[PDB]
């Protein structure tokens, strides 16, 4: 990994701001640039700062940017006066052109009011009787229903391990109403496993909800449990025939 | 100082030859062109890069040619696999820029041969509650269609194509799924949506 970047995640009330940073792990690679990429997903570069003390400001659509080049190893951005949600990657290069771009993990900004957010609820919906009898196989149904906004990671574990074969998850969560600017999401998976390993009650089938959610440092007030980043599991055990 | 993907989404059979168009317009003469893949929960990275014309540049069955005379550098795989969807950026590097240009980006969706469909609707009930359940239409092939429900209290998942190396397990399945106490998996999956020979079995 030639990048650190973080934070990975920030909910952002409108107006308010943001900082970011990237540190370069490999000297050779000392290009460092932002890119950000829009809710269509178009990419567009925003900075490239080559001096310890290059600053610079930017303003697009939903966000002013102001950029500084902090240490050789450290690039910084302030996102501000934020009114969309963006992706922001950091990049590095061995040459300010003509060789390879990589991209850092990435910082996810959603812009919204934190009295909405909402942790999944996860339900596991066990294998149909009649699916078994007709296909010799057995699909686990994993559920992750009411969550706001829409960033969640589902994994299945299976006797404790992850789990990748097998599995189909939703690449797009679903709007529980559509109609709504700010309707609650669901999303589905499935774990398609041989009969006869669902048939044996010593496995143990688990899916995992990772949900992105507040920061401990936003203040929340309301009497409903503070929804914070956390992970929302449900299981279930195999059932013999 | 432009790129061009024409089109923004590409919908195709695994097996099939994969072609995601690319021209861009420079002035430079030292003018560096990318493809960028960008899966799901990961960062864009490369695929392939050239500033030769008429070389042909591979990775992993991924092949371009960049020809100057047409400003072009479409992207090429003869067979593509499930795997193989995700986002597609085309890219353009001039060396009087510090900046990457990149294309709008095309989606590839590579869609599964179902060689022997099995079509069914079954019901399965929450591992915790028995009042609970969804409804699970799988093992269609992959010209059946699922559309989103009309009504606002019912849910219907797109399709998912589960990737397998057994030829078994290779299967279309979307879910719905219901509050309402009314609710039946034959009013999410209605006889009009799903094939004749689907496998209905009572609850």
């Amino acid at each position: 990994t030639l990048l650190e970047q973080n934070p990975r995640w920030r909910l952002v009330p409108r107006g308010q701001a943001v900082n970011l940073r990237c540190i370069l792990k490999n000297s050779q690679y000392p290009w460092m640039s932002w890119y950000q990429q829009d809710l269509q997903k178009q990419l567009q570069w925003l900075f490239t700062l080559r001096s310890p003390g290059d600053k610079e400001v930017k303003s697009l659509p939903g966000a002013d940017y102001l950029a500084t080049r902090v240490t050789d190893t450290e690039l910084r951005l302030q996102v501000a006066n934020m009114s969309q949600g963006r992706t922001l990657y950091c990049t590095c290069s061995a040459r300010h052109s003509a060789e390879t771009l990589y991209f850092g993990s990435g910082t996810r900004l959603t812009v919204l009011d934190l009295r909405n957010v909402f942790p999944p609820e996860v339900a596991v919906f066990e294998p149909s009787e009649a699916e078994i009898s007709h296909t010799q196989k057995a699909t686990l149904v994993c559920l992750a229903t009411g969550f706001y906004p829409d960033h969640v990671e589902l994994s299945w574990w299976v006797n404790g391990k992850e789990v990748h074969s097998g599995v189909c998850t939703d690449p797009q969560p679903l709007k529980e109403q559509p109609a709504l600017n700010d309707s609650r999401y669901a999303l589905s998976s499935r774990l398609r496993v041989s009969a006869t390993f669902w048939q044996n009650p010593r496995n143990h089938f688990r899916c995992q909800v990772q949900f992105y959610g507040l920061s401990e440092n936003d203040e929340w007030t309301q009497d409903r449990a503070k929804p914070v980043t956390q992970i929302v599991s449900a299981e279930a055990w195999g059932r013999a025939d | 100082d432009s790129v061009t993907q024409k089109e923004g989404l590409v919908t195709l059979t695994e097996g099939l030859p994969v072609m995601l168009n690319c021209t861009y317009q420079t002035i430079y003469s030292n003018a560096f062109l990318f493809w960028y893949v960008h899966y799901l929960n990961e960062s864009p990275r490369l695929l392939l890069k050239s500033s030769t014309d008429n070389k042909r540049t591979e990775h992993q069955g991924f092949h371009a040619t960049l020809h100057k005379s047409s400003s072009s550098f479409h992207l090429h795989k003869s067979s593509a696999q499930l795997s193989d969807s995700a986002l597609y950026y085309c890219a353009l590097s001039e060396g009087g820029n510090y900046k990457y240009v990149f294309g709008a980006g095309t989606r590839l969706k590579v869609i599964a041969h179902i060689q022997n469909p099995d079509p069914a609707v079954y019901q399965l009930r929450d591992s915790k509650s028995s009042d609970k359940s969804v409804c699970l239409f799988t093992d269609f092939d992959s010209q059946t269609n699922v559309s989103q429900s009309k009504d606002s209290d019912v849910y219907i998942t797109d399709k998912c194509v589960l990737d397998m190396r057994s030829m078994d397990f290779k299967s279309n399945s979307a879910v719905a799924w219901s509050n309402k106490s009314d609710f039946a998996c034959a009013n999410a999956f209605n006889n009009s949506i799903i094939p004749e020979d689907t496998f209905f079995p009572s609850p």
